[PDB]
């Protein structure tokens, strides 16, 4: 049985993922944010009342009750609230977020003693962060998700000019590392997908999909990481709680300019923040960015609040010669619709944390289970159900079957071992199957062509 | 809320007319004379301040400045009293209330000629004027934080700092006592060595014994004192908690890089003139002339005969980067000058980078621009103090060129300025005498306290 | 040695209480104009922290330090603060602040002993509401306080037109309880004071200032709750959690109707309040008052945000017929100027927490050490310190002592028993005498009366 | 010598265009921060003071000051200052902006027979911004601008799937009005520009840009409106004082959706407007636009007062369905940048008054004079000066001039004639020249083509 708490900026989001258990789901929000919105885009459960009052909390039930989780803007009162249930209720399996992080940083020696109220089980909203650290390293790696429990993982790169994609042809990519078994699964050039076997990437913002193992993944990336020049010149154009902490992470081995609007704000930073020119002015007045050498920029980070200002500001510091831009967007709307080509990355903190979490989570294998990215694109990791010729699919090869259009199987995987489905595909499968569509309508369209015939 | 000052006055020239017992003591110890001037001017001195605790049951900002110029003024002319009243160094009331003032001031000024061959009680009460203001420039600069100048206890630190300054004068008079130096010599060299004052029973200042071992011991605890003893109590509190809790303030770190440059160019400047035969013992007059005058001590142990006068000049200058903020010093501490260097730094970095906000970070914090707009107000109230005591010794008739230097001697709470007033203030002008006191009574007071009661926005 | 949060706003004060012999203060607030303002208060030690933070908690934890007074303003920080330090440090002294309510309602079931939380003493800041109720319970008490551990308590009672007190000789007063041991203070008429002994109580709001053990004023004002006819129409106005909390315990025996001014908070009231007329008003305006029943209504309870507000609402509700005003005065400067007659009682709720917490601190024991009051009078309880003759006042007796003008001798407490000062008594050593000046600047005058001739 | 008296925000703008170019200009900064910018660019003389105190007038003007510009916000100030003007330190040719209604629409006859001299133009920002209407009533009316002095017009227009442009080769369009002299000066398509003669232009969306005389403009644009279906539903997304007046001046003809986030100006809104369905949601949510036909609907047009909520809002009811999207964008940087590829058309209100006044009343004489637009791309009016062979261009043919890549002449304006430009036409001094570049970087080396021999 699954709790979670109110209001919760992302806890919401930690509502739609995490249903798929067969086991009852309960939701329970803050307030009406909660209920009402909570009622219209959601399915069974929930709850009311302020936060942590102890009345609100046993209508989760509590009596050998599962999964409890304990979203919370301020960590003071997740404590407190995680506890009032044990010692009243007695929840078993507890989870808390501290931003504290002085308690962040006593923790491991806090926390992992027993003492300590409640909540053994930690997940921290900040630690996103160390993600747009590694995207800041591996230079051209839009993105990365892991399917099969981490076995499989799929990989957007982008490849820039001076890099060391350009002008080779994918044979020499081929060639250059000849113990990696990778799939290339799809390329998209100024928005239009593209055939990839055999041809020469063209230089000009070229985004490259790998599909393979977790080993070849971590090989691959690390190549690219030692031949492509590490990025210097970092940008920022929010003041908030994620911005300064990334800013914090990065003052030491990068070269940091912050941009802020409130002047205080501002003032409080430069007192804070060491080695990074802390200014104010809007992300958006052009006569500041080209005063700041934005044409000399490596990457630009917008971390606003507003999501219209971070992808306008992005798309502005794009036009002007910044070579990687991201964006914080907390509207999954317009990750789907702006970020191609013109926005590199969008850091969603809902599907940040979720991407790993579902990953890890059990058991994730339905007719279709759909991991989400920017675009029109998919990658699906399909479950082929059925005997040997109840299902469309089991036990023919893949050249037989009648996939969508554009649709292209990357690997299978079987066990412990994956294959990259070249050819004639020779497989067991009773087993998982790991699949990319180019135009995401065609989704339902795979679970039919997975989907049995109904008894 | 005048009138209910006159109650600590006397209260306070009580606790110094208590303090005239121990040279008394020393003089009945060994009878070189003045014992009668010390009994008179303690019972003269207790009966004041009793005729001035009659107005009490009464008690009630304006009022502490108007309190620490009473402390300075009031004391300096208690002080006044054994030299006018003993025989032996006959002198005028003028010089009488100079010698007293400049040792309580802790300008190392001295009027009186033959301290050698002098009854050792009086050069005793000298030192013992120098250790007394050193207290109280130390308890009043760290215990009051209305002008210029984690939070632990008020009284608890009033002692600290007692103990810090009395480890340390115990520690030096015995190096000194254990480098060859007269036990008497010691206490009364470590009473002027530590609250950085500039006083000697010597007409020689540190001349009398020429020892290395002297010089390094006097070099190693005038750095020990111009230090801020704020920091000091980092080492003190639960002992030694680190032995670079120095090196992260960055006041430390300027007057280190000050002290080391102006000691090589002092010492390279001497070797090229071959000012001194060997350059062992160049190199240990020059550590210790820097040391003694960047210091705003004003120890000497040459006679410039051999020096270009623009090492003299140069140390004049130094003279006015004196101490520490939190430690015994003259005017425009290190922290001021680190400040000014930090903002010509800040308004470079205001032209390549126009739209930033920077702010002026002392050792990771920022500074209100109260402070920092203070220091500068300090920086023009020190110029046009400077420059109207220079035009009255001027104007007395006091020569031009040795009036810049008294002045920037006595302002800067540095006994010995080069020109005339080489050794001596002797044969000064009289009414430039008492423009000199005035003068190191502005130094000490840091030229905001006593130049506010002559505003008459004050009154 | 003392540990306090002063977090909360109420802190400052209990500290310049606390400061005396034998007792070290820290404060721990989180952040620094308070401190500044706190700092001003003589022999002080202050830290810049979270309240809840392990560095500060270490610096008290590791050497326990006495008595820990977790004081702030958010409830859940409180807990979490007082049980990290309890379980990093044991700190068996640890108190707590907390305005929860409904926490209060489940305080035996988490805060006892062995429990996680960790809580030993609760305070509240619902006093002042229970304090307003005891006022509202009680037709003409105007003001209590309490001296020597709540053993004497002094009390300003007040005649109304109609009443018991009214027309009677203060003899027939003394002579209504003939086994009360008490001692009238002082008696205020029109303004001025006046030299009370077998007088004529003039109807015109005289205020009489008993002092007497707390079990003789503990019966003097049953009896006059007894014979005053009391309360039945009831005004509020503010909306606030002590408005609200006010007129839910009240509502059930007197008709209450509360006023507000910002409509939303009237429209959640009135759903929250049942049998109180909620009202969507200023304070200020006639039209509401008059239009309500203004002349009828028995007392005017101010609680609004802005203090001036209350003593202008209230004093225009005393104008037009109530017959008891009540204020709340976050302003001691206020509290000291209003309180006079015009507005019946001025209820600061610093000095309502104080009052009852102090009263249990083992002794004040300084030369002079006053109780703030309405003004301009004092009551303060000095302690007889020095010899036979070193000292003023010990060994005389209270008809030779030299007492300033006004300054009258209520009670003298010695040991654990009580005497009321008639003019024959001698007075100890270590003896408290409880006294009552009429103004209030010759407090020093009796401190310099009670200082021994300086050691 | 021309004096603006401008706290506006257009008044900036005003400043560059129409000034500077052999003549004084002095301003009114009105104590305000766009008069440090000028003044940073040191090309200006500017007083500071209230419009219009005398005092400031004074020195702005004193029967000399020629013309008079009154920019103001608030109308009623504007009249008095406008006035002031002449009656003390009288000026001519005086000018006043009345944004309200009620004015504008009861103007006749006495305010400018009249006491208040408001003489000639009262320029309105709002029915000059409601040109809006028009885009709407020409389908597939991307942008016009004006050349010379409303002489020839530039136009962009947009080929619609199911439109009457698709398929057709451009010859067949330039035939079908054999009558109609125009020049298509070039052909965007994805983005990327074509050389455009004889080719058919492709479904997916062209712009189009004409360039020819106003009539020819004024009947190809009147053919086009017969051909196109209209738009017989719209939508629009700001409860502002331009969307309230704009839904009231389409409501009649047109089938007007309106949305607004603030609930009290919706109920306004619903009881002003009339025939009006008006909502209250956030432009940014789909379940609304979803719920509300977005798939149906023509025109999309986004009024708020943030530029990036109009871009995010227009780019998701683009994606949606919905043919032509309108927004109004206040950052001449955004508008360049987001105006091409998925805003139809944005409308920046400052040059939306620029355009008219500058257009009728100013004769662009400034070397390469340019009218900002839509994309990279430029459109010049560029004077040729110099004798046969002093100047690089002046008596030669234009198929022999080296322009710049992308550019192309568009028309050659001969004093009273408008010719359509051939590489076989002879250019003489002091002809305006109307061109489009296509990359817009190129505008300075057109001035280096056009810049006699320096005397
Ligand atoms: N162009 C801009 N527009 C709006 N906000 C901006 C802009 N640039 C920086 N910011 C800053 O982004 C910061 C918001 O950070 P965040 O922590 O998310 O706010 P909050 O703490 O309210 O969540 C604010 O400092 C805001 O001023
Ligand atoms: N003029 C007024 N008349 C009546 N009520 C008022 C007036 N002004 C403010 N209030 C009430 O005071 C409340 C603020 O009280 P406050 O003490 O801030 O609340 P809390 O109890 O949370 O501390 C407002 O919500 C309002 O209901
Ligand atoms: N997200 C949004 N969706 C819809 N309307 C909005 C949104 N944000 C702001 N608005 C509208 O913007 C309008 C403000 O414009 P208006 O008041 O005419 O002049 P100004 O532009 O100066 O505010 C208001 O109608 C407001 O409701």
């Amino acid at each position: 049985k699954i709790i979670i708490l109110g209001a919760g900026q992302v806890g919401g989001t930690l509502a739609e993922n995490l249903v798929g258990e067969n086991n009852d789901i309960t939701i329970v929000d803050n307030n009406a944010d909660r209920l009402r919105e909570l009622q219209d885009k959601y399915d069974l459960r929930v709850v009311n009342g302020h936060a942590s009052h102890p009345d609100v909390l046993h209508e989760a039930g509590a009596q050998d009750a599962d999964m409890l989780v304990a979203v919370t803007n301020t960590d003071e009162t997740n404590m407190a609230a995680c506890q009032v249930a044990f010692t009243l209720f007695n929840t078993p399996n507890r989870v808390a977020r501290i931003r504290s992080p002085e308690y962040l940083a006593e923790k491991e020696a806090l926390f992992k003693s027993g003492a300590i109220p409640v909540d053994h089980l930690i997940a921290p909203e900040e630690l996103v962060t160390s993600y747009i650290e590694r995207l800041i390293q591996y230079p051209g790696a839009l993105q990365v998700v892991s399917f099969a429990e981490q076995k499989v993982s799929l990989v957007a790169v982008k490849a820039y000019y001076g890099g060391p994609l350009v002008g080779n042809a994918l044979s020499a990519l081929r060639e250059h590392m000849p113990h990696i078994d990778t799939r290339v699964a799809a390329i998209f050039r100024q928005g239009r997908p593209i055939r990839p076997q055999g041809t020469t990437i063209i230089e000009a913002d070229d985004e490259v999909f790998f599909v393979a193992a977790s080993n070849h993944i971590r090989s691959v990336m690390s190549e690219l990481q030692r031949l492509e020049k590490p990025y210097r010149r970092i940008m920022i154009v929010g003041g908030g709680n994620i911005g300064a902490s990334l800013a914090k992470r990065l003052e030491q081995t990068y070269s940091v300019k912050l941009i802020e609007r409130d002047y205080q704000r501002a003032e409080k930073l430069s007192e804070q923040l060491e080695n990074t020119i802390v200014f104010c002015g809007d992300a958006a007045d052009q006569e500041l960015l080209t005063e700041e050498n934005i044409d000399q920029v490596d990457v630009f980070i917008a971390l606003t609040n507003e999501d219209e200002t971070n992808i306008m500001s992005a798309m502005l510091a794009k036009r002007m010669g910044a070579k990687k831009v991201m964006v914080l967007i907390q509207r999954g709307a317009y990750v789907d619709l702006v970020q191609g080509g013109v926005i590199d990355v969008a850091i969603s903190p809902q599907q940040a944390t979720i991407s790993a979490l579902l990953t890890h989570v059990r058991r994730a294998d339905i007719v279709n289970v759909s991991s989400l990215r920017r675009g029109a694109a998919e990658a699906i990791e399909a479950v082929a159900h059925g005997d040997e010729t109840t299902s469309k699919v089991v036990g023919r090869a893949i050249g037989d079957i009648k996939l969508p259009p554009g649709t292209t199987i990357g690997a299978v995987v079987r066990g412990e071992e994956v294959l990259i489905a070249h050819d004639r595909t020779v497989i067991e499968q009773d087993d998982h199957v790991v699949m990319f569509l180019v135009d995401k309508k065609y989704v339902p369209d795979v679970e039919a062509l997975f989907q049995p015939s109904p008894f | 809320q005048f009138r209910s000052i006159i109650r600590i006055v006397g209260l306070l020239l009580a606790l110094f007319s208590v303090t005239m017992l121990a040279p008394a003591l020393v003089a009945l110890l060994y009878r070189d004379g003045a014992g009668v001037p010390f009994v008179t001017t303690f019972f003269v001195l207790l009966f004041c301040g009793a005729m001035c605790w009659f107005p009490n049951r009464r008690h009630k900002s304006r009022d502490g400045f108007l309190i620490v110029v009473l402390f300075w003024t009031v004391l300096g002319s208690a002080g006044s009293l054994p030299f006018l009243i003993a025989d032996n160094p006959n002198i005028s009331v003028t010089d009488a209330f100079f010698e007293s003032f400049s040792a309580l001031t802790t300008t190392g000024a001295t009027v009186i000629v033959g301290l050698d061959e002098l009854p050792k009680a009086i050069l005793f009460y000298r030192q013992f004027l120098q250790w007394f203001g050193g207290m109280g420039i130390i308890v009043l600069a760290v215990a009051i934080l209305p002008v210029l100048g984690m939070t632990p206890r008020i009284a608890e630190t009033a002692k600290a700092l007692w103990y810090i300054y009395l480890s340390l004068t115990i520690a030096c008079a015995v190096a000194f006592w254990l480098a060859g130096m007269t036990p008497f010599d010691a206490i009364s060299h470590s009473f002027s060595t530590i609250a950085i004052g500039g006083f000697s029973t010597h007409d020689a200042s540190m001349g009398y014994f020429d020892s290395y071992a002297i010089n390094l011991i006097t070099v190693v605890f005038l750095l020990i004192s111009a230090c801020n003893f704020t920091l000091h109590f980092a080492a003190f509190a639960s002992g030694g908690v680190h032995p670079k809790y120095y090196w992260k303030d960055p006041e430390f770190r300027a007057f280190i890089f000050i002290q080391v440059l102006l000691f090589l160019v002092c010492f390279l400047l001497l070797l090229k003139h071959h000012s001194y035969t060997s350059p062992y013992d160049a190199f240990d007059q020059a550590l210790f002339q820097t040391v003694s005058i960047s210091t705003t001590a004003g120890f000497t142990t040459t006679g410039f005969a051999d020096w270009p006068l623009f090492l003299p000049v140069l140390l004049l200058f130094s003279s006015f980067i004196g101490g520490c903020a939190g430690s015994t010093g003259g005017g425009m501490k290190v922290i001021r000058i680190l400040l000014l260097t930090l903002q010509g730094a800040r308004e470079l970095k205001r032209l390549v980078h126009p739209r930033a906000v920077y702010t002026i970070k002392v050792g990771g914090s920022a500074l209100p621009q109260r402070v920092v707009d203070a220091v500068w107000g300090f920086f023009s109230a020190y110029a046009l103090v400077f420059v109207v005591c220079m035009l009255g010794l001027i104007a007395t008739g006091m020569d031009e060129l040795s009036a810049f230097s008294a002045v920037a001697a006595t302002l800067n709470n540095l006994g010995p300025g080069l020109g005339e007033v080489a050794l001596h203030f002797g044969d000064v002008n009289d009414k430039a005498k008492w423009v000199l006191i005035v003068s190191m009574l502005f130094g000490r007071l840091e030229i905001f306290t006593l130049l506010i009661l002559l505003t008459p926005t004050f009154w």
